[PDB]
């Protein structure tokens, strides 16, 4: 399901500020990370990343192919491919606390400047 | 013998761009008698100062090309450009390398005519207003500025993908484009970086005359998201010196000259 900047900023309200990250920086990150596509699934190298946040099954969720993953978030990666973001957000919250915003590699190169443009100009 | 006017009197403005009715090249060819063998057109009235080579990176996207041709040919003529169409076809099965095929287009088009301007366009983007001129400006030109895909808005101010234009000098100054981006994403962010590090900014038509339609498709095989794009994009400053025009290598397997366009097949190697 391809969302949009504003939908993303609306469903993500609850993660705002956590670990110093704003919703400007998140829309920027998510756009380059998933294209805002809740069903995004990208194979990297022996691991797969899931959903809007591209959470990896290598350490963060249990996937049918990686039944030994520490599954730090304690969730089935597939639950990160639906349109309910609550659990994707909660897991993201764990990634921030444990590894920090640099899990999301788009952060430093694309989201270090010009954030004004990423705000949702709608109520 | 007269220089063409700054703005063309043939411009029609917004146009309806749909992809239902299947296209017939032969008919398209017929509707476009002024286009010569290989997709070359030159105004007979005035003298355009815009010698433009439109470069299209390509691989199993023939349906798209048909539409591209049907729409752009009439448009580029109305814009009174001295142009040539170049479809750079990637041979083989390794990951798609958009930026390297564009580099090749640049080298290969220069062999035919001394073009001064270079437009790099994906096959699936059609401009919806002929005021969105396919030429070069005082600064590097981003053309597909408001695509239907992103709700007719620019996704981010640093975006330089889709359709863009650089003069020969502007292109040469950044050592052309990178050859090291295999798979989807980031090569355009790199190019953008290159311009900045060379003191150039990006010119753009406004969101209304830059409305662009993109022929819908499924994410192509052999062009998956490059897992390294983000790391590569952060060293443009240094890698742009060793990766670009000055390190381009490839082999021309076949130059095809059709009536509406020139298609070159090349072997650009593999992700080394
Ligand atoms: O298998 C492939 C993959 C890509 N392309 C070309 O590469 C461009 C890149 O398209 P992309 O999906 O990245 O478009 P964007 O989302 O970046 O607008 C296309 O327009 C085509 O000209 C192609 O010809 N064959
Ligand atoms: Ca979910």
């Amino acid at each position: 399901t391809e969302l949009t900047k504003c939908k993303v900023s609306h469903a993500i309200k609850d993660i705002d500020g956590y670990q110093g990250i704003s919703l400007l920086e998140w829309a920027c990150v998510l756009f380059h990370t998933s294209g805002y596509d809740t069903q995004a699934v990208v194979n990297d190298n022996g691991s797969t990343e899931y959903g809007l946040f591209q959470i990896s099954d290598r350490f963060w969720c249990k996937s049918s192919e990686f039944p030994e993953s520490e599954n730090i978030c304690g969730i089935s990666c597939d639950k990160l491919l639906d349109d309910e973001l609550d659990d994707d957000i909660a897991c993201a919250k764990k990634i921030l606390a444990i590894k920090g915003i640099d899990y999301w590699k788009a952060y430093k190169p694309m989201c270090s400047e010009k954030l004004e443009q990423w705000r949702c100009e709608k109520p | 013998l007269t220089a063409c006017p700054e703005e063309s009197p043939l411009l029609v403005g917004p146009m309806l761009i749909e992809f239902n009715i299947p296209v017939d090249l032969k008919l398209v060819e017929q509707q476009n008698p002024k286009v010569k063998l290989g997709g070359r057109y030159t105004p007979m009235d005035c003298i355009s100062p815009h010698k433009v080579a439109i470069i299209i990176p390509f691989r199993n996207r023939q349906e798209h090309l048909k539409y591209w041709l049907y729409y752009l040919h009439p448009i580029l003529q109305r814009q009174q450009l001295d142009y040539g169409i170049y479809v750079i076809n990637q041979a083989g099965e390794s990951m798609f390398n958009r930026a390297k095929l564009l580099n090749v287009g640049f080298k290969e088009a220069l062999k035919d005519y001394d073009y001064n301007c270079f437009v790099f366009s994906d096959v699936d983007l059609i401009p919806m207003n002929d005021h969105n001129t396919y030429r070069c400006f005082s600064q590097p030109r981003h053309i597909s500025v408001a695509m239907d895909k992103f709700g007719f808005s620019l996704p981010y101010v640093q975006y330089f993908g889709g359709v863009s234009a650089l003069s020969k000098q502007q292109f040469l100054s950044i050592n052309g484009f990178p050859n090291n981006y295999w798979g989807w994403g980031g090569e355009d962010d790199d190019i953008y970086n290159r311009l900045a590090f060379r003191g150039m900014s990006v010119s753009r038509p406004n969101a209304v005359i830059g409305k662009c339609r993109m022929i819908r498709h499924s994410r192509d095989k052999k062009n998956e998201p490059n897992p390294q794009r983000f790391d590569r994009i952060a060293h443009t400053k240094e890698t742009m010196l060793s990766d670009g025009l000055n390190s381009l290598t490839y082999m021309v397997l076949e130059v095809q000259r059709y009536p509406l366009y020139t298609k070159i097949t090349v072997d650009i190697g593999t992700p080394s």
